[PDB]
RNA sequence: UGCAUGGCCGUUGGUGGUGCGUGGGUUGACCUGUCCGUUGAUUCAGCUAACGAGCGAGAUUAUCGCCAAUUAUUUACUUUGCCGAAGUCCUUCGGUUAAAGUUCUAAUUGGGACUCCCUGCGUAGCAGGUGGAAGAGGGUAGCAAUAACAGGUCCGUGA
């Protein structure tokens, strides 16, 4: 039994892989305690402390910056065990009801991207600076 | 005689387009518009009826029409994709999609024996693949179809009598044998032709825009009955067991007793400038205990006399 | 015997979707096994006005070049036959492997 | 889903709303969907107006504390800086940060204010959660600009103050003025 | 919760790497491995740099890091580590540049290195070799049981 | 051997090399664009013009001059160079053709009304659903003013001008001062002729 | 010499505007068509000596976001299997024309959102809400009427 799906926030893309195992949640090659920050360790955690013992879980990513590098990691785990329970339904939809009643970015992510830069401006809504007189 | 309010169960968030039982009891699946199918599975323990068992995530439009095996192992289902998906039951996976048909897919079933497959939709044809999944027959119509059904039974040998709907007005009807000859062909509704199901023992079937719920004759044709729905309905179905026929209206449900020959009851449950749930489809249990109906705003409700 | 790439190139996709049946279409005939590249904005981004004067303002001209990747094993005598679409503005490299 | 709990380490069992006062809280957003495990968040928030309610408290501080001109971004710092408050409110007093927290959110931000003769006006409860903020975090950095001391000592004595209700406080001197003001002005 | 491994013992990538690097540089001045070079010792680490380096045991803390970046990476270039170890350029009144390291602290090391054998040269950079992955995994249960 | 980049810009710049300089030779043989096939041994070339006859007397000497010029310029190799030329069906609607002959006229004095008003009931005859002509410069006055005359109708804005609307610009020199001429002409489309599909602004309802 | 001009560009103003056929009003300049709510909008609704055709707006084009069909084991990867190195009972690396593919990668054809749905307010529409990848022109651009400025350029040109 496995299951392969995606997480993706801004340009991030980080991909999950569940098994069969005993309860092993892996980034990259490495157990997903270090990430080195106390922020962001208790940020990807908030998936599993909500929900996995039968699972084994590997994650692995590219893409984005620090922080939304992190946040495709959360939406790749929490939807690879909801997506696990789906395949392999009654309990699926209520273990799902208390992500969705937390935040809703752990399973949908969000569109928005960056607006292109304009001309006349040094960003994209911004522009230089008027003189008169 | 009338029946009481059993269960609500709702775990489908846009509207019903079908819905089909499996054989004995236990397993209903609710085609949906939202493209997921579910399948679920009764209790009757007092509060919750059914609990959800499966989802059928494949399709990317909504799913039309909904057709089970006689074992409830290998279900089939259709969709505006312009494909069918073959799904294990067990372990949900398709097992192997269908190539061929062109526009969107209105109508699935089975036959009895588990046999030919008989897809349909806006391209004008009804399509009788294999079960191995391969075009044998294309068979040939003026306008869209809605619609089809199958006759019970038939012990193999007989022909299996395919009954269809149209979008224009014309109800045709065919055997298979072989080479599949039309048995008649009738302008059956006077515009809109909606939904198409059997009685029982196959003598006669059902069709029925014009607020008109007509029986006609299986060989050859001609009417026996025509009675008058108050307001337009969407989808047709006799009892398998008693003698009743019904038809799914806005105002309700119209409860024709046949020999009787009258509306004995009409059950719409209570809930300004609104529409409010229609009812879409309907399923008897293959006993004739109970009558699940499917909704519009996306829910399902038991009644059993 | 040295399976062969084609390398499709165009400026403009209509042009290039009729070479792309043609070249799929023969190997139908010949009957030689056939096994999207991405696509380049070549971006020049020039003052539209010709003197100093006025506003800024700057116009942005991308070409466009679509790139496909067709291969088969084929045996020189069949792949000659295959490769004489002549369309306009549209290029095709062969290459042996 | 059941202890749940902020930096984890304090709880939001704590904290008596319906204890606190009437009025003020419900803009206050500590009830239930707020609380956090990070006040760290994806935020979608200015989309439509009072959608700044259903965010997280301490989020709406760890971004008030984001000025000016080279903390503007690097929220990923503030929360830190509102961490190192919170041990030093948890540690010296004994209290727990939180309840000690939106006592200063409460009486910083002045009933009334000179709209523009000048004529005082009413404030609403959204107005006067978003002017205690401000005026806690301006004191601050204004304090912290140059004095020989950590940002996150200098939030953790406004912070006290601001519970307490002294004027010792940037905020709640500064409302006195305001509030006095519209008293003049009328 | 916390992430856990199988593999009872603990190995390169598993402990962390503040910590790990200084452990792996604690090992080299016990042993007499790398050495310190004599020539060095006032050099900058990088043109970039405004000042020396403070520790002034510093060049093995920097060849522990070396091994752990061979490690992480597989194949490790010169012009690849002197690329990473550059930073911004803090001073002048114009907008700020990244610039490279120096190579010649860098190429000191990695030729101490293969003097003990913990890293063989191949195709592409170097790679570190049997007798090299061993002397992490060493470390890594010297510190695991800490 | 070249990029893949290279071979579509040395096309592209081969091309307005070519065409601007068969504005130059074919102005009495009434020019109408062209196209280039490149092969790496191969160029074939049509050319496209209203007086194909003028080519062809005396014993088609008059390509021979092209064909050399053509040669010669990028020294290509013969055999390995293969023009035609193809007639122009409608000279009505071919805005460089059309052109040509209002160039034609405003050189021998014709009043410019008489001018626009020859083509652009010319243009429209032909098979065409709108045209607007415009004569910007020095007739009459020392100060410059601009005559437009127009007739149809004519879609100035969108995508859907760069599909429809064929268009050319241009100048005549003279004693007195520089004209510009300047002929838009929009198209009909034809189911499969030679643009195919509609308008975005119409739509067709079946009848019953 | 841009105050002799062509083209090209900025601007008035990217605002919502502009003006023909036949009819009517006026001696005539000219007006009417082109006027009590709604929209970003001469956008629609409806009044009505006007009725009917335009152009601009909209539509369309390009891209960003979500989908699943169609291909890819020598230009992207993944899983499993092999052979390595360490760990040293199962964890992590590197390699592989070696078997299966497509979740990431690449790009073509289509699907998708319409104020459709519900509730308030006032038919045109508006405000909120559910669901939804996305909700009110889905975001951002591109294209952009007629009429002119003695605005700019003879230092871009075989104008």
């Amino acid at each position: 039994k496995s299951v392969q799906v995606f997480g993706r926030k801004k340009t991030a893309t980080a991909v999950a892989y569940c098994c069969e195992g005993s309860g092993l949640i892996k980034l990259n090659g490495t157990p997903i305690n270090m990430v080195s920050s106390e922020t962001l360790r208790a940020k990807i955690l908030e998936p599993l402390q909500l929900i996995w013992g039968n699972l084994d879980i590997r994650v692995r990513v590219h893409g984005g910056g620090h922080v939304a590098q992190v946040y495709a990691i959360r939406q790749a785990v929490a939807k690879a065990i909801v997506a696990y329970y789906q395949k392999y339904e009654a309990t699926k939809t209520e273990i799902k009801n208390t992500l969705l009643g937390y935040d809703r970015t752990l399973l949908v992510a969000d569109p928005r991207r960056m607006e292109p830069k304009k001309f006349g401006g040094q960003g994209a809504r911004v522009r230089r600076q008027m003189s008169y007189r | 005689a009338h029946f009481a309010p059993r269960a609500t169960f709702v775990g489908h968030n846009a509207a019903i387009e079908s819905i089909e039982i499996d054989n004995e009891h236990n397993y209903l699946v609710s085609a949906s518009r939202d493209k997921s199918a579910l399948v679920w599975k009764l209790n009757r323990t007092q509060e919750q009826w059914a609990t959800p068992f499966t989802r059928l995530i494949g399709h990317n439009h909504f799913v039309s029409d909904v057709s089970l095996s006689r074992d409830a192992s290998h279900l089939l289902t259709s969709s505006w994709d312009s494909t069918l998906r073959l799904w294990d039951l067990s372990t949900r996976t398709t097992k192997k999609l269908f190539l061929g048909h062109k526009k969107d897919v209105l109508g699935v079933t089975f036959s009895p024996c588990n046999r030919r497959i008989i897809s349909v939709g806006r391209d004008n044809q009804v399509k009788i693949w294999n079960i191995l999944g391969e075009n044998k027959a294309e068979l040939q119509c003026s306008s869209w179809v809605t619609s089809v059904a199958c006759a019970p039974m038939a012990d193999e040998t007989s022909p299996l009598v395919i009954a269809v709907g149209c979008w224009d007005g014309k109800v045709y009807i065919w055997s298979i044998e072989k080479e599949a000859k039309l048995i008649k062909e009738f302008k059956a509704h006077d515009g809109r032709c909606t939904s198409v199901d059997f009685t029982p023992d196959g003598k006669w079937v059902i069709t029925g825009s014009d607020r008109k719920v007509v029986m006609w004759l299986t060989e050859n044709g001609a009417k026996t009955i025509s009675f008058t729905a108050p307001s337009p309905v969407h989808a047709v179905a006799a009892c398998p067991t008693q003698a009743w026929i019904c038809a799914a209206t806005y105002e309700g449900i119209a409860v024709w007793d046949i020999g009787a020959k009258q509306q004995i009851d009409l059950v719409q449950p209570n809930f300004n400038a609104g529409r409010t749930p229609d009812c879409t489809c309907l399923a008897w249990a293959a006993d004739g205990s109970v009558l699940y109906s499917g909704y519009n705003d996306g829910s399902i409700r038991a009644w059993e006399v | 015997v040295q399976k062969i790439r084609l390398t499709i190139t165009s400026s403009k996709l209509p042009n290039l979707q009729r070479v792309v049946g043609n070249l799929m279409g023969k190997l139908k005939k010949g009957n030689l096994e056939v096994r999207p590249m991405p696509r380049r904005r070549l971006r020049i981004t020039t003052r539209r006005a010709p003197c100093g004067n006025g506003t800024e303002t700057y116009d942005h001209f991308e070409l466009r070049i679509y790139k496909r990747v067709i291969d088969f094993q084929g045996t020189a005598e069949a792949v000659k036959q295959v490769t004489q679409a002549l369309e306009p503005d549209v290029h095709v490299e062969v290459s042996v492997i | 889903m059941e202890g749940v709990k902020l930096f984890g380490k304090y709880d939001y069992s704590d904290v008596d709303f319906s204890q606190l006062d009437p009025a003020l809280v419900d803009y206050i957003s500590v009830h239930e969907k707020q609380h956090v495990m990070v006040p760290h968040t994806a935020g979608r928030y200015v989309h439509k107006r009072f959608q700044k309610v259903s965010c997280p408290l301490v989020e709406r501080l760890c971004n008030h504390l984001m000025s000016r001109g080279r903390n503007t971004g690097k929220k990923l710092l503030a929360i830190r800086i509102v961490e190192h408050a919170f041990d030093i409110i948890a540690l010296s007093t004994g209290q727990n940060p939180i309840v000690t927290f939106v006592k200063g959110v409460q009486y910083c931000g002045a009933r009334e204010d000179s709209t523009r003769r000048r004529q005082a006006c009413d404030v609403s409860p959204l107005r006067r959660i978003d002017q205690a903020l401000s005026l806690i975090t301006e004191g601050v950095r204004k304090a912290a600009f140059r004095s020989s001391r950590n940002i996150a000592e200098c939030l953790a004595d406004e912070l006290i103050a601001a519970s307490n209700n002294d004027q010792t406080s940037y905020a709640c001197r500064k409302k006195d003025e305001l509030e006095r003001i519209a008293k003049s002005n009328r | 919760i916390g992430g856990k491994t199988g593999h009872k013992g603990f190995q390169a990538r598993e402990i962390s790497a503040d910590v790990f690097v200084n452990a792996l540089a604690k090992h080299f001045q016990e042993n007499r491995i790398v050495k310190p070079p004599e020539w060095a010792d006032l050099v900058k680490t990088a043109a970039l740099k405004q000042m020396a380096p403070s520790n002034q045991n510093w060049f093995y803390t920097r060849a522990a890091a070396v091994i752990r970046q061979i490690y992480m990476h597989h194949d490790a270039s010169l012009s690849g580590l002197s690329f990473h170890y550059g930073a911004n350029l803090k001073a002048v009144t114009m907008p700020k540049h990244h610039h490279n390291a120096s190579r010649k602290v860098i190429r000191s090391i990695l030729q101490q290195l293969e003097k003990s054998d913990l890293v063989k040269v191949g195709e592409k950079g170097r790679q570190l070799t049997p007798k090299g992955q061993r002397l992490l995994d060493q470390v890594a249960t010297s510190c695991g049981k800490k | 051997r070249c990029t893949k980049v290279r071979r579509i810009i040395e096309t592209g710049l081969f091309y307005a090399e070519l065409n601007e300089l068969l504005t130059r030779e074919l102005t009495k043989e009434g020019y109408g664009g062209c196209e280039v096939r490149q092969t790496p041994t191969r160029t074939e070339i049509i050319i496209k013009a209203a007086n194909t006859k003028e080519f062809v007397d005396n014993h088609g000497r008059r390509l021979q001059e092209v064909r050399m010029m053509i040669q010669k310029r990028w020294r290509l190799k013969e055999d390995s160079l293969e023009i035609f030329i193809d007639r122009i069906q409608r000279k009505g609607l071919s805005a460089l053709n059309q052109l040509e002959s209002l160039r034609y006229k405003l050189i021998a004095r014709i009043p410019a009304r008489r001018a626009a008003y020859s083509i652009i009931r010319f243009v429209m005859d032909a098979g065409a659903r709108g045209c607007e002509v415009a004569i910007s410069g020095k007739l009459r006055g020392a100060r410059a003013s601009t005559s437009k005359y127009k007739e149809g109708y004519m879609v100035k804005s969108g995508d859907v001008t760069k599909q429809f609307v064929t268009q050319a610009v241009g100048h005549i020199p003279m004693k007195q001062a520089t004209i510009g001429i300047r002929v838009l002409i929009m198209l009909a489309q034809d189911p499969s002729g030679i643009p195919k599909e509609s308008q975005p602004d119409v739509i067709k309802v079946h009848e019953a």
